[PDB]
């Protein structure tokens, strides 16, 4: 029962953490990528008053 | 021109609605980021649901399985098929 | 008289206000979605009832592979033997 | 022992670690995507520029 634990203690302590903090920093990402890519959605809203005239 | 001025006082009535409405936005705007980062500490404090995690992609991983073994199946029930399909008869009888 | 050029520089700050609401709108439905997205992290009896079933499926599969079909062993030897008319 | 490696083995055979994989893709496609409506649309705007 031991090594299974083991196991799992290789997982939940070296492993897990470094998974999720890197999870957390690439989900920061996604989700902040997700605005960057409302920048540009920014970037088209400038366009837009470009286009006004066009 | 007089009938400008209906038009223009028409005008300006939204304005006033987008404006509220922009207003409305603008602090939804801050509100998501007030959604998100919040879940950024709750990420930095905790240990990201990873119980759910593995209970959903262990379901598409057994969704997964199954096509895997249906492709075995297809494969091995066919060798065998066409397999028996001519050797139960390759001599015919002799 | 000039009230057409204000009307129409009215008008068009109206449809650039609803052309940046419009771009709002989307900046919080689409920060909506973003989040939306992440509720998805952030019933244990389906889960157990598919898994178990979905578990059960497989098992039942590796018993459909015993005759859909181990019988390639005993056929790959006949595969070997048939062709004795050879 | 028994009831554990019962759950354990799905893990075995399938976590989190393919999550970060698809993030490890999914943040570049973002890049690439802000960068094809961002350098795009300066491209878009030089063209829109030099027309206007």
């Amino acid at each position: 029962n031991q090594e299974l634990e083991q196991q799992l203690c290789i997982i939940e302590k070296s492993l897990n953490p470094l998974k999720a903090e890197n999870q957390k920093l690439m989900r920061e990402n996604n989700n902040l990528q997700s605005e960057i890519i409302l920048s540009s959605e920014n970037a088209q809203q400038k366009y837009n008053l470009l286009t006004v005239r066009l | 021109i007089k009938e400008l001025q209906e038009q223009l006082r028409n005008c300006k009535e939204q304005v006033h609605t987008q404006e509220a409405q922009l207003s409305y936005l603008k602090m939804q705007v801050s509100n998501r980021d007030g959604e998100i980062n919040r879940l950024k500490t709750r990420l930095d404090v905790g240990g990201i649901n990873m119980v759910k995690l593995v209970q959903d992609y262990n379901y598409m991983q057994q969704n997964d399985k199954i096509k895997l073994l249906n492709h075995q199946i297809d494969y091995l029930n066919k060798e065998n098929t066409e397999m028996d399909s001519i050797l139960r008869s390759k001599p015919y009888i002799a």
